[PDB]
Order: structure tokens, then C-alpha cells, then sequence
């Protein structure tokens, strides 16, 4: 039960860095891209 | 604390500071607190160290040649009863003693630096004082 | 000037082992502690030690002799406890050694669990008053643990050490500012420094600093405390040839130290002096360096015979002699002289006049050059 839990909550704690280093790094390679477009 | 530091000023003896360290025993889950009563905790561990070597000593000798076996004797006290109620009174007094030092170091008491030794011999003097054998050799 | 003072070794433990960490207990000013790192000659033998010296006595044994099971990369003596001798090993245990106990091997050690640290700890720490005191340790993994003296079965305050995108700061070394508990800095192997914030609200890194081309292998805060207060001051080690000196209001480096044509390994601010620090090379040369005198010759410089790769130096509490490692083992005592450790009344008013022409020429420097 505990073993599950832990699993679960590291499982978590993959899947909200994923979302703050793609948006993050996203609105960098954009920035990029329009500064390189003009 | 300044409250709780005047305890060598009212206390002269290791009974009343026991006593008043039971009653003020929940004000030491804070971290501060517990840090602030570090001098008195050593002289503690000794006291209840002293007493458990003695009770060591106690036990030592065993109940035919003690005083105890003779006085539940004249008392009419079987020798098996008496042999189980002396270890069952000494039992009672590691256990007290047990709950003495939990109550001075506070929670947590088995893995610290001084209730380490006092646990594991806590624990192996008890395996000792079991009366479940002398119970079976009576039965059989 | 820099002369010989005193030289320590023993034959049969700190032959073939590299002095590993060094410091000068704050109760006793004669006693130094001293760790070691695996001799790989010599595999039945154990892996770390951690001897003590004595500087009163005349003699060449060592006072008191450590042994751990796994090799030790830092080791303190405990600043409320005067028995004791907390060091940290490369497999992550804090070991915690007793004078009093009839056995070399430690009395008390951290689980190796995920609770505690598992990656090896090269720094270790106690920081607080007599009556609030905890142990700071963190390991190269960035887990930072807040350990107290007596319970080291499992610590009370744990914490992961990110910057950005939750990355793992990779810390060598730590620095703690005098008379701060909550505030402190630490050193990474990436090359970035970093300062930090222990507890409140915001706990964890707190600002960057960009730097270094190489890896942190030292790092101090400023320690002497006179009429003009320095303890936002703090210089750095690192492997890429440069002792940098900082601030923790300015994210840039104020100055940079590129003499050595060598390493460079620590670096360690005066206790009494306010402008002077001593740093190490890999060719042996010892360098000190007075701010209020020269900002680009080292003050006084020696080398030690037969030129061993120094690790660590550490400063004695009065400031006057100083004690430095080596590869070899060969602990050497140099006893600076009267003239460059003792300062003026007007020294910290010198040495903050030269800092700000230091900041001024710094400052003036960049934009004539980018213009």
C-alpha cells in the first residue's frame, strides 16, 4: 500500500516538471524564434 | 524556559525533579526547549542508570537465597507463587524505570545517544524476567 | 612573512592519504582535526581516518586516533560539544566519534536510507547558540538534512536543494555567514554559486551566481567583524585557475585572481584580518593575499618542500598561524608573521575605501571597454 503510494506521488512529482519545464522552455524557443524572424 | 530554569533552585532531590519533570513533560516537543535542559538530562540518565545496576544487583541473587523468599514463607506464600510475584515486582520496576527515562528524554527516547544502551538492556533484562517456564515445569 | 612552524605525520596511518578536510576546534585552539581518504596501497587497512592534533605538546604522535568503515571526505569538530568529533564519509553516513569511548570505530551513525543522505557528503556543519544548536550537512546529491547532536537516527528538518526546472545543485562545498543560522551559501561541481535560505517561507536556493568556468572546490564567507560590517562579503575556489571574489548584492564576480598558472584548490578568509586570505595551488605554493596592500601580487608566498598537490588550509581563531594539507599527508603549520596578520584600528575603514575603488574601477571598467 505505502510502496503504491510512494510510486504514485513520484509518478506526480514527474509529471507537473514536465509540464513547467515545457512551457517554460517553450516560451524561450519562441522568443527565440520571433528575435531570429526579424 | 526562564519559567522551567529555576528547577536545581526549587528542586534539592532527584525524586521532585522527576516528579516535576512528569508534569511538565509536553513542552518539550519544542525543539527550543528541549535544548535549553541539556545539563540536567545527563545527571538523569546516571541517576536512572544507578538505579537499574542496582536492581541488576537485586536480581543478582536469586530468590531461594534471598530475604524475600523466607518472609513469603511466613506469610503463606507457595514458593512457586512467591518465585513468580518477585519477578513479576521486578519486572514492574524495570518498567517503571522505562517509563522514567522516556518521560526525561522525552519522545523519541529508544534512539537516542543515552536510551540506546538503556533500551536494548531494558529489552534483554526482560527477556530474562519471564515466568512462562517455571509456570510449565510447576504444571508438568 | 610566511615561516615553518610545525610538521605533523604519522607513519602508520596518514601514509599515502590525502588530507581531506581541516579545523581547529573552537573550545580548544590547539586541537586540529584532521581527515584522510582511502589509502588504495593498503586495502586492509581502514578507509577513513580522522586524527587529532595537538599543538601545546611537543610531541609527534597524534592525540587521538579515528577510524571509520568507509572513507571520510570531511570531518568538524562539534562547536557545543567538546567530546565529540562529527565527520562526514563518502558513503553518505555522518559518523559521530567520542573521546571518552574506548573504541575508534564511531559511536553513533546516520541510517544510509532515502531519509537521510546516500551520495557522499563533503560538508558538514554546526551552526546555532549553546542553547539551540543543529548539524547542517549536505551531500553532493544537493539534499540538504538538519540533523540535531543527539538524534542521529533520522534528521528534523530535510530538504531538496533545486534552482531551476527542479534541477539538482550538485554541492562541493558550504559557506555559512558569522552569526547566521537561516542564511548561508554553497558552491556547485557545475561551476555556478549559489546562496540559500534554510528555513521560512522561501527555504532553498534563493539567488545564482554565473561565474566560474570550472568546478566549486572552495568557498568562504568573510568572518572578521570590526567597525564597517562585511558579512555580505564571500570569495570562491575553483578548479579553472581563478579565486574570485564576491558579494551577495552584486550577481557579478568584483574581482578575479588569475596570478596562479596553476589550480587552485581552497580559499578561506581571515578570522581578524578583514582583508586577507590565504589559498593553496597544486604546485604547493601558499598564497596570501592583503587587499589593502596589493590587488594583484600575492602579499606573501612559500612552498613546501618536495611541491605535493596542497588540498586544504585552514586559519587557527587567533588569525597567526595557519595550517595547510597536502597529498601526502604531510600536515605543515606555518606561523605568519606580526606585520600582515595583526591589523590597524583604520583597517576596515582602508579596507572599505579600497572596496569601493575596487567597485568603481571594476564598474568602470566594462563600459569604456563596450563603448
Amino acid at each position: 500500500l505505502t510502496q503504491y503510494e510512494r510510486e504514485k506521488a513520484l509518478r506526480r512529482q514527474a509529471e507537473e516538471k514536465f509540464i513547467e519545464f515545457e512551457d517554460a522552455l517553450e516560451q524561450e524557443k519562441k522568443e527565440l524564434q520571433i528575435q531570429v524572424e526579424h | 524556559t526562564a519559567r522551567l530554569r529555576d528547577q536545581l533552585g526549587t528542586a534539592k532531590n532527584a525524586n521532585e525533579m522527576f516528579r516535576i519533570f512528569s508534569r511538565f513533560n509536553a513542552l518539550f516537543v519544542r525543539p527550543h526547549i528541549r535544548g535549553a535542559i541539556r545539563e540536567y538530562q545527563t545527571q538523569l540518565i546516571q541517576r536512572v542508570k544507578d538505579d537499574i545496576e542496582s536492581l541488576h544487583d537485586k536480581f543478582k541473587v536469586q530468590y531461594p537465597q534471598s530475604q524475600a523468599c523466607k518472609m513469603s514463607h511466613v506469610r503463606d506464600l507457595p514458593p512457586v507463587s512467591g518465585s513468580i510475584i518477585w519477578a513479576k515486582q521486578i519486572d514492574r520496576q524495570l518498567t517503571a524505570y522505562m517509563k522514567r527515562v522516556e518521560d526525561v528524554l522525552g519522545k523519541g527516547w529508544e534512539n537516542h545517544v543515552e536510551g540506546q544502551k538503556l533500551k536494548q538492556d531494558g529489552d534483554s533484562f526482560r527477556m530474562k524476567l519471564n515466568t512462562q517456564e517455571i509456570f510449565d515445569d510447576w504444571a508438568r | 612573512k610566511l615561516s615553518l612552524n610545525r610538521q605533523f605525520f604519522d607513519e602508520r596511518w596518514s601514509k599515502h592519504r590525502v588530507v581531506s578536510c581541516l579545523d581547529w576546534s573552537s573550545q580548544y585552539p590547539e586541537l586540529l582535526v584532521a581527515s584522510y581518504n582511502n589509502n588504495e596501497d593498503a586495502p586492509h587497512e581502514p578507509d577513513g581516518v580522522a586524527l587529532v592534533w595537538n599543538m601545546k605538546y611537543k610531541k609527534t604522535t597524534p592525540e587521538y586516533v579515528f577510524h571509520c568503515q568507509s572513507a571520510v571526505m570531511s570531518a568538524t569538530f562539534a562547536k557545543f560539544h567538546p567530546n565529540l568529533v562529527v565527520g562526514g564519509t563518502y558513503s553518505g553516513q555522518i559518523v559521530l566519534w567520542d573521546n571518552r569511548s574506548n573504541k575508534r570505530t564511531p559511536v553513533q551513525r546516520t541510517p544510509l536510507s532515502a531519509a537521510a543522505h546516500t551520495h557522499p557528503v563533503y560538508c558538514v556543519n554546526v551552526v546555532g547558540t549553546q542553547n539551540a544548536h543543529n548539524l547542517i550537512s549536505i551531500s553532493t546529491d544537493g539534499k540538504i538534512c538538519s540533523w540535531s547532536l543527539d538524534m542521529l537516527s533520522h534528521p528534523q528538518d530535510s530538504m531538496e536543494l533545486v534552482h531551476k526546472q527542479s534541477k539538482a545543485v550538485a554541492v562541493t562545498s558550504m559557506s555559512f555567514p558569522v552569526g547566521d543560522v537561516n542564511n548561508f551559501v554553497v558552491g556547485s561541481e557545475e561551476g555556478s554559486v549559489y546562496t540559500a535560505c534554510r528555513h521560512g517561507s522561501k527555504a532553498g536556493i534563493s539567488e545564482m551566481f554565473e561565474g566560474h568556468q570550472g568546478p566549486i572546490t572552495g568557498i568562504h564567507c568573510h568572518a572578521a567583524v570590526g567597525a564597517v560590517d562585511f558579512s555580505h562579503l564571500f570569495v570562491t575556489s575553483s578548479f579553472d585557475w581563478t579565486v574570485k571574489l564576491w558579494s551577495t548584492k552584486n550577481n557579478k564576480p568584483l574581482y578575479s585572481f588569475e596570478d596562479n598558472a596553476g589550480y587552485v584548490y581552497d580559499v578561506m578568509w581571515s578570522p581578524t584580518h578583514p582583508a586577507l586570505f590565504a589559498c593553496v595551488d597544486g604546485m604547493g605554493r601558499l598564497d596570501l593575499w592583503n587587499l589593502n596592500n596589493d590587488t594583484e601580487v600575492p602579499t606573501a608566498s612559500i612552498s613546501v618542500e618536495g611541491n605535493p598537490a596542497l588540498n586544504r588550509v585552514r586559519w587557527t581563531h587567533s588569525g597567526r598561524e595557519i595550517a595547510v594539507g597536502d597529498s601526502e599527508g604531510q600536515i605543515v603549520i606555518y606561523d605568519v608573521g606580526e606585520q600582515i596578520a595583526v591589523p590597524r584600528n583604520d583597517e576596515w575603514a582602508r579596507f572599505g575605501r579600497t572596496l569601493a575603488e575596487i567597485n568603481a574601477n571594476r564598474a568602470d571598467a566594462e563600459e569604456e571597454a563596450a563603448t
